[PDB]
């Protein structure tokens, strides 16, 4: 329960948030404390919290880590490194709404997970959305400017908060792009 | 008479839960399910009330449960948090406008849980659900409103008539309270803000149509069918 | 609290160090195992990661701090210049740390440090630094750091490389400094 | 059982205070732990709580024949002018918990306000009910009835007559 939450959602977890690479996190199913109200309410929480902790993991596997030494170009890029920087970008909103958390779960004595489902369930909403564009390019092997369209195309989801989102990944990648034009021309 | 065994559970903890299951959460142990129907628990009892009223009184919270159970089994399935392009841009613009209303109730269900853990003052059923009185009322319009346009469609249909039973269904449900008088303004600037969104990718597949020439009606969104632009601009 | 004495710590005396000794024991931090005054494994996990940050600056300032002079005879004057403007940057992350007010939550340290703590491990395992004994290696993977044409060559190949990234001007005033000679 | 009494004013059926569609509420049991005195005052006490009953069955069964949109104004002007009752019955929860020793009795200095009011109006809906009336001619029984002396029933419908004229004065904003 108290603070613990704020240490699984964030990246760090341990003891009652059991982190499972399959399952991601989970909580442990029978306690003397929590009863059956609440344990699922932590299973929202932790599979937008793995989500994070699975987009930490694809982010921080892209840039700086390698340089070139086979540097396939269908694991890696000048595209696939700035859409990870567009994607630390996207998850500023998400950093700063679980600080804001912070100074209440010791700064505020008293929440209870009802507060916390709901103050995150904004995101909720954006993270699967991006989750589906990262399943996306790990399945179909996406490369070089031919991610743009993948972008462009779920940036065509109507849902206003996806779609500046996508939005705030794209103007990066287009960054890039741009950068190779100006070399070129 | 042969004893009843039964448990005894304190009036906020029944409070609690229904604060979860109307907060759209999943297995209290009061209210508890059965068949995805939401159930009393039977033999659970306080003091100052019986058993069978007890009973009753949950019954009428429980089958308000189903509303946002079923909204809210709903808004998890068509936005996915449990077909590769088949993105039905209609059902992505309502079942969007089905949450940024839940928040302002979802949250008056926490400054009310507030209240219930951090401070003195005397709260209880008679004093809390005529609290509510003026938002369950939106939820049973709520039920109709999606009963009617979404829960009664068959099992097999195409992507021009799915939406279009929601386009038009919304339209004669704010007919229905525009004008019976000013007996609750509520509910006609309820349901006005659920067809404004709900409309958005209609509203700009024409404006695309309208200003640009082409039309991308991709899944087959789209009345017009433009099916027939396949073989021309060129039969003329 | 019984920790965040990390702050000044990712310049170095005891919640990261590196500690040039065994590995397996006396590579040491202030790691209280089991018990210790009531925190879980998840802070466990959090302090570890600003041990690699750490170690990773205690070891590239370990590796920049020694002067060269034009008399370690391995070491044409490129890699003097090099080794200056690799001082610069570490003047300005003590700079950064220092000016950070100790009333901040770990959690809030733990993210600030997301963008140096990421782009100073790649200039350690750019060189040969980055990969020598942070906790997961074992004293292996040294090589040898290129010298002369050699360096210089590479350090523009890494900028082509990162032409774009956040770690752009970072090799840009290195690769400036670094063609004085 | 102070609390049923009031549950059983508001809405909701219960044990000792049984409920049949025909007789309203009606407590009949021959209690030990009661002055037998007592079950007269409760079946008095039933009969308003009847007529939330009942009297409320009507309004979640709206909101065609009877179905119609003055039916539906009335009948939400019948929510409106019947929030009192609901408020009225809240309020009497904050004296028993506190004085230990107040007796049902002063539940009817209390709520004798109300029984002007309900049994009177409850032959509006019975006559609208028992006949039928549609249209812009619920707007004049209403009225019929407003005409009366009791000046609790003369200004109960006189409320609901200003939210149903809200429909015929929109109606009749279109039209001109």
């Amino acid at each position: 329960m108290i603070h613990e939450l704020l240490l699984a959602l964030s990246g760090y977890p341990g003891s009652i948030f059991t982190w499972n690479k399959r399952s991601g996190l989970q909580v442990s199913q029978d306690f003397p404390f929590l009863h059956p109200s609440e344990t699922s309410v932590l299973n929202r929480l932790c599979r937008l919290g793995t989500d994070y902790i699975r987009f930490t993991e694809f982010i921080e596997q892209y840039t700086g880590h390698v340089q070139q030494q086979q540097g396939q170009g269908g694991l890696h890029g000048i595209y696939l490194r700035a859409f990870c920087t567009g994607l630390d970008s996207v998850l500023q909103p998400y950093r700063q709404a679980l600080l804001d958390l912070e100074q209440e779960f010791l700064g505020d004595p008293h929440l209870s997970i009802s507060h916390v489902n709901y103050f995150l369930d904004q995101f909720q909403l954006l993270f699967p959305s991006v989750m589906v564009v990262v399943e996306q390019i790990k399945s179909q092997k996406i490369h070089g400017c031919q991610i743009l369209e993948t972008v462009y195309k779920h940036s065509c989801g109507g849902l206003p908060p996806v779609r500046s989102a996508l939005e705030k990944i794209l103007a990066v990648c287009h960054g890039v792009m741009y950068k190779q034009l100006s070399a070129w021309m | 008479y042969v004893p009843d065994d039964r448990v005894l559970v304190t009036e906020t903890q029944v409070i609690r839960e229904t604060l979860w299951l109307l907060s759209g959460v999943k297995k209290l142990f009061i209210f508890q399910l059965i068949d995805g129907k939401v159930t009393v628990r039977n033999n659970i009892i306080v003091t100052h009330l019986t058993h069978s009223c007890l009973r009753s009184v949950l019954e009428q919270i429980a089958a308000y449960g189903q509303v946002v159970f079923r909204l809210q089994e709903f808004i998890d399935e068509v936005m996915g948090h449990s077909s590769t392009e088949a993105p039905f841009r209609t059902y992505q613009a309502f079942m969007w406008a089905l949450y940024k209303y839940f928040i302002s109730f979802k949250e008056e269900l926490a400054e009310i849980e507030k209240c219930i853990i951090n401070n003195d003052t005397t709260i209880t059923l008679a004093i809390v659900v005529d609290k509510l009185a003026p938002r369950l009322s939106q939820l049973k319009v709520l039920h109709k409103v999606f009963s009617t346009g979404v829960a009664e469609v068959p099992p097999d249909t195409r992507n021009v008539v799915r939406a279009s039973h929601l386009l038009n269904t919304l339209y004669k449900a704010i007919l229905e309270y525009d004008n019976v008088g000013e007996a609750s303004e509520q509910t006609v600037s309820l349901l006005f803000s659920l067809w404004v969104e709900t409309v958005r990718p209609y509203l700009q597949t024409v404006d695309e149509w309208i200003v640009h020439g082409h039309l991308w009606d991709g899944a087959r969104e789209f009345i017009i069918q433009r099916n027939k632009n396949v073989p021309v601009n060129h039969r003329d | 609290e019984l920790v965040k004495d990390v702050l000044n710590v990712l310049i170095g005396v005891v919640s990261a160090t590196f500690s040039l000794c065994q590995p397996a024991q006396a590579f040491v931090v202030k790691r209280g195992v089991h018990v210790s005054g009531a925190s879980p494994e998840s802070i466990s996990s959090l302090l570890s990661e600003v041990a690699e940050y750490g170690t990773c600056y205690t070891r590239l300032s370990h590796f920049s701090l020694q002067p060269v002079l034009d008399s370690l005879y391995s070491k044409g004057l490129v890699f003097q210049a090099f080794t200056s403007g690799l001082r610069r940057y570490l003047q300005y992350y003590r700079a950064c740390v220092l000016s950070t007010p100790p009333t901040l939550s770990l959690l809030t340290i733990g993210f600030l440090f997301k963008k140096l703590g990421r782009q100073l491990r790649y200039l350690a395992e750019l060189c040969g630094v980055g990969a020598v004994l942070p906790g997961t290696c074992g004293g292996g993977p040294r090589a040898a750091f290129p010298t002369g044409v050699k360096l210089l060559s590479y350090l523009y190949q890494e900028a082509l490389h990162n032409c774009s990234n956040e770690h752009y001007p970072v090799l840009l005033s290195l690769l400036k400094t670094s063609c004085e000679p």
